[PDB]
RNA sequence: CCGAGCCUGGUGAUAGCUGGUUGUCCAAGAUAGAAUCUUAGUUCAACUUUAAAUUUGCCCACAGAACCCAAAUCCCCUUGUAAAUUUAACUGUUAGUCCAAAGAGGAACAGCUCUUUGGACACUAGGAAAAAACCUUGUAGAGAGAGUAAAAAAUUUAACA
């Protein structure tokens, strides 16, 4: 009967042609994962759902902020694909306190910590 | 409902807007109680902002009557000669304020279904689209399969 | 434009009499065309409320080709009205009896399945060879390609086209052929 | 048939996928068929399957 | 939303903008222009400097009356809402371009 | 005014003498008219472009019912380019 | 339309989404005055830095929990030698 | 309740409306409407159908115009094909980075 | 002709849905991102040690904060002014 | 009805696109190994 | 209009059964079973609802849970989140259908019947032809804006010294 499976330890271990591929260093990982709802929860188990309404993916295409550790890795890993995650790397340093209000998403992971909307 | 309810175009009072822009409200006309609870608005409205109201809007002429009545009442008369009343019965002073203000800044014309949201009378440049817009023509125009 | 009222409107809904030739041209995309130019969808004026068709004349239906086998797999069928009135005939059947029956139920079939269809179909003209009343090909405007080429033949393969084709093997000389 | 499947230039295998879970298919999928990966279906066998 | 406009022409907009009738205010966006023989294209949008569209706010009215209704059959649901949104009335006075290019 | 086109304000009889009359004051060649398009001659509701051109160029053109329509519409539309109140013209400024 | 393209180069999926297309004003006063900011903005701008926050706050909170980590490995170190000294 | 649930179709379908036009002025120059609209937002012209349409309509001019933009997007989409990099990126291919 | 036995969709006979390109491709490229998710899910960055006990101050604020909102209720206020403006109903000029 | 049966039991929509995605592609270079080699 | 007349009265007889049940708007909300001259019903439980008091509620990390003869599960600090328990007051649900999975019965029949896990329906919307139960998708309005989701079946087969 259907139950909420187990997933193998040996799934998440990349190799360096998924490495070369994505372009993850495995030294200096990241620490801070982005993760956008694609799927409805919906025709989905209640554990399922209740864990996207805990991670606060209860609207899609909406791009919420979690850490990269391995308990929350746990819930990540149970709805893996109700859900795209991606890393959130900046070039420009943490948002300082004077730079809060101008920040920017981009499409690719990127955050911007200044944004003068207008091009070089 | 629209198929019901009747229609119109988006049009303007003698084109507004490219010339000096006026208040296309007239006049209105209050009708007030001096007793009656449901007009307690209506007098402390008539006490404090109908003075500045008047103030602000030179063009626009207010009258008050202020005769027994069961239900307060205002009336608007536009350039147009269109008639427009609310009843004000229960109504707050902010309520009516609102009320009155927007009645200036509405135009003397029904409200009823728009059917564009737009309204050019210069439609076309570069000219409109006819079917020879947009093929070539023939050594002296002949018709295919023609001899002469 | 500069044009007055009316005449631009007359000009911009007026109707156009497209010409076409069905010398080996597939019945299907024949019925394609010529349901897109009744529909006046190529009008970018179009709207269905508005009767922007254009009239359309078709030539040589009888020199029709299918794409296959069509001609003895293809049925068209029909029910008279009565018991046994049943009857399936093959599109060669069909063409043989009536040339301009083919092309007439394929457009038939293009069209929507409004009230429109019957007046789209009016307006059409279909002629089973070369040849056209004075009047019909007198008020036409254009004739539109056709959709596919028609292959070359042997006999009309220049000689020079020959020559510039290689040949590919060389046979040996002993050989009745 | 093992040669076939090491040399399946396919990327995505049903072994790969059930053994994952990568998009829900266990609600339709059997707990025998991620052992029974493709080959089977019931009593049958396909072996053209991999 | 994007318009083609003209001057002397009228526009309407589902929103109030918190303006005076009759004020006049400059249009920034513009997705292209053209005239006659020429047209100008944005990538999107084209420079300040280059164009200047202005717009004066002619009238603000709660549009006409829209009924809503929600009804599901056999189960005793039925609902009614009736809205009016406010809305605005711009006329474009003048359309400029500039000799910058 | 601004709506109302020219020849809807001022009415004309003779629009092709009038052309013609402003040419010879131009002094310039009588241009000839000559259909440059048709469809459904023969039809009911037939459809002309006549176009006006003076030495063998044209300066305007015009549909119409018939040719004699289309060829008045075509000297309305000279008058209009001559004068200057085309419907592309530079609208009034304020 | 195109926004797999939008993607790849770098903008926005939906053209609607951010960029000068939604975020500039839509309109001035004519005599070059700054009109107040949309609603949308001013809820866009909030929540943004609402994110900026967030991320701040939780790199620092993971940051000094490592840091945490290695001073308690560190004194457990250092009573191991207090121990070996015992 | 049909008045109220009439506005998605009315939505709908005047988009289809706007595509119908636009494809039929797109192969009346010579294109049709899923190239053309890819190649406008390749190059950064973000004109939704009914203006398209519009122009389409009452400025054929423009429209033709915009339509050999499309079709020259194309073409260098196509020597970008036969060679991604190692070449000369396209005069209209190139693209405005904002920041 | 043509019908098939019961509901055309569930039962010992059903209707045969047949899979396309699309399909396929579609699927295929969730699974894509999917295999992404589990790149990204891989490489954490610390441990179960090191992740150990860093929030949990911030947990425990936010709990005694619900507590407080919990515990936090009681009757709204009344006041003599909101109690006498109803004698404002029989308001009356002089 | 049962997991075994007599017939080949239809099997669920999403069962049967991963069963058409999952195939045996058969890898040979773009030349034949015949007309070339 | 006699398996025992008709009129009146008791009598507004009784009915676990049928039918019916009147203005507007919003919100939360289909839920394991036990006993019953009981299975067309009811009482309790369970679920749901309202108002209160308090603090832990859910996800869960190592460790831990049988000799006989698998999917998973219980417990579970952290972490991510904001719910949970108790107190007071009732009502209503207690005649259920399909899909996937593990099984039993039957013919390894049923749109068949019986248990368990999950999903959906009995709430909107798009698609698959129309379609309850399959796939995408949920929190509510106006728009003559835009990006996407699931989403269109492919197959032609046999010569021989
Ligand atoms: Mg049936
Ligand atoms: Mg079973
Ligand atoms: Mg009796
Ligand atoms: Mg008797
Ligand atoms: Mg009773
Ligand atoms: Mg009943
Ligand atoms: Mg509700
Ligand atoms: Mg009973
Ligand atoms: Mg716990
Ligand atoms: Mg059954
Ligand atoms: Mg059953
Ligand atoms: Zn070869």
């Amino acid at each position: 009967k259907f139950t909420r499976s187990r997933i193998p330890e040996k799934v998440f271990q990349a190799s360096p042609e998924d490495h070369e591929k994505y372009g993850g260093d495995p030294q200096n990982p990241h620490k801070l994962h982005i993760v956008t709802r694609i799927k409805s929860t919906r025709r989905r188990p209640y554990w399922e759902k209740d864990i996207i309404k805990m991670l606060g993916l209860e609207k899609a295409h909406t791009p919420q902020v979690h850490k990269n550790i391995p308990s929350v890795n746990a819930k990540l890993k149970v709805v893996k694909h109700l859900i795209r995650i991606k890393p959130l790397k900046l070039p420009q340093g943490l948002p300082a306190e004077e730079n809060m209000s101008n920040t920017c998403l981009k499409s690719t992971g990127e955050l911007v910590v200044q944004w003068h909307l207008k091009p070089v | 409902t629209a198929r019901g309810t009747p229609s119109r175009f988006l049009a303007s009072v003698l084109h507004n807007g490219l010339g000096r822009y006026v208040q296309q409200l007239q006049r209105l006309s209050f009708s007030v109680s001096r007793d009656g609870a449901s007009s307690r608005g209506a007098r402390e409205f008539v006490e404090r902002e109908v003075i500045d109201f008047a103030r602000r809007n030179p063009g626009v002429v207010i009258y008050v009557n202020s005769r027994p009545c069961c239900v307060p009442r205002v009336v608007a008369e536009y350039l147009n000669g269109a008639v427009r009343e609310e009843s004000i019965h229960c109504k707050s002073v902010e309520e009516i304020s609102t009320l009155v203000q927007k009645l200036a800044d509405q135009s003397g014309l029904d409200v009823i279904r728009i059917r564009k949201p737009f309204h050019t009378d210069n439609p076309s440049i570069q000219g409109q689209w006819h079917p020879f817009t947009n093929k070539p023509t023939t050594f002296r125009g002949l018709r295919p399969r023609e001899v002469q | 434009s500069s044009f007055s009222r009316a005449p631009q409107q007359w000009a911009t809904f007026a109707r156009i009499w497209y010409l076409l030739d069905g010398k080996m041209q597939p019945p299907g995309k024949l019925a394609a065309m010529a349901s897109i130019r009744l529909q006046g969808l190529h009008k970018p004026v179009y709207h269905a409320l508005s009767d922007c068709g254009d009239h359309v004349v078709i030539m040589n239906t009888r020199h029709i080709a299918f794409s296959g086998n069509k001609w003895e797999q293809k049925v068209y069928s029909s029910h008279t009205g009565y018991p046994g009135g049943f009857r399936q005939v093959t599109a060669a059947q069909l063409h043989l009896r009536d040339p301009v029956a083919i092309v007439k139920l394929a457009i038939y079939g293009m069209l929507p399945k409004n009230l429109h269809r019957r007046t789209m179909m009016e307006r059409l003209h279909l002629f089973p060879d070369e040849y056209i009343p004075e009047d019909i090909l007198k008020n036409l405007v254009e004739e539109l390609p056709q959709p596919r080429k028609i292959p070359k033949r042997l006999d009309e393969y220049t000689q020079e086209e020959i020559d510039a084709f290689p040949r590919l093997w060389t046979p040996p000389e002993d050989y009745r052929l | 048939q093992e040669e076939r499947e090491r040399n399946n230039q396919n990327p995505w295998t049903f072994e790969r996928i059930a053994t994952a879970n990568m998009l829900g298919i266990r609600k339709v999928l059997s707990p025998y068929d991620l052992t029974h990966k493709g080959k089977y279906w019931g009593k049958f066998y396909m072996p053209k399957r991999v | 939303r994007q318009w083609k406009v003209t001057s002397e022409d009228l526009i309407l907009i589902g929103n109030e903008l918190d303006l005076a009738c009759g004020e006049r205010i400059r249009l920034e966006k513009v997705l292209l222009v053209g005239a006659d023989n020429f047209t100008l294209l944005g990538k999107p949008l084209l420079g300040k400097d280059l164009v200047r569209v202005e717009a004066t706010v002619i009238e603000k009215t709660e549009s006409w009356p829209r009924i809503i209704m929600r009804f599901r059959k056999r189960k005793n649901f039925k609902k009614k809402r009736i809205v009016t949104t406010p809305q605005t009335v711009l006329r474009i006075n003048s359309i400029e371009i500039a000799p910058c290019l | 005014m601004t709506g109302k086109e020219l020849f809807e304000m001022w009415k004309i009889i003779n629009p092709m003498g009038l052309l013609v009359e402003e040419l010879k004051k131009r002094n310039v060649s009588a241009p000839e008219s000559r259909l440059t398009r048709q469809s459904g001659g023969t039809t009911a509701l037939p459809l002309y472009f006549v176009g006006l051109y003076c030495d063998k160029k044209l300066i305007a053109e015009g549909p119409g019912e018939t040719v004699l329509v289309a060829e008045e519409e075509a000297a309305r539309v000279a008058l209009r380019k001559l004068y200057g109140f085309t419907e592309n013209r530079r609208p009034w400024n304020y | 339309a195109g926004g797999q393209w939008r993607l790849q180069q770098g903008l926005a999926a939906n053209p609607s989404g951010y960029g000068p297309l939604t975020e500039l004003p839509d309109w001035s006063y004519a005599d070059g005055r700054p009109a107040p900011p949309m609603k949308g903005q001013l809820r866009r701008k909030a929540e943004r830095e609402t994110f900026a926050r967030r991320v701040v706050l939780l790199s620092q909170e993971m940051d000094a929990g490592l840091q945490a980590w290695q001073l308690r490995q560190q004194k457990l170190q250092e009573e191991q030698r207090k121990q070996e000294n015992a | 309740v049909k008045c109220t649930k009439a506005r998605y179709l009315k939505k709908k379908n005047m988009r289809t409306l706007w595509i119908n036009r636009i494809t039929a002025a797109s192969q009346e120059h010579g294109l049709k409407y899923p190239a053309l609209i890819g190649n406008l937002v390749k190059c950064q012209v973000e004109l939704n159908r009914k203006v398209l349409a519009d122009l389409a309509i009452y400025e054929p001019k423009t429209f033709k115009s915009l339509a050999a933009l499309a079709s020259r997007r194309r073409h260098e989409g196509f020597a970008a094909a036969l060679g991604d990099g190692k070449e000369p990126e396209g005069i209209f291919s190139r693209v405005v980075q904002y920041h | 002709r043509g019908r098939i036995p019961g509901r055309q969709w569930i039962g010992k006979h059903r209707r045969p849905r047949f899979v396309s390109l699309r399909a396929k491709q579609n699927m295929i490229r969730r699974l894509e991102i999917e295999a992404e998710n589990h790149y990204w899910l891989s490489m954490p960055y610390m441990t179960r040690e090191q992740e150990r006990g860093h929030a949990a101050v911030r947990r425990r604020e936010a709990f005694e904060a619900i507590k407080a909102a919990a515990t936090s209720k009681f009757p709204p206020h009344r006041f003599i002014a909101d109690q006498l403006d109803h004698l404002n109903v029989t308001k009356k000029w002089s | 009805s049962k997991a075994v049966t007599r017939h080949r039991r239809v099997m669920h929509f999403q069962r049967q696109k991963l069963m058409a995605v999952t195939e045996y592609i058969p890898p040979k270079p773009a030349i034949h190994p015949s007309c070339l080699p």
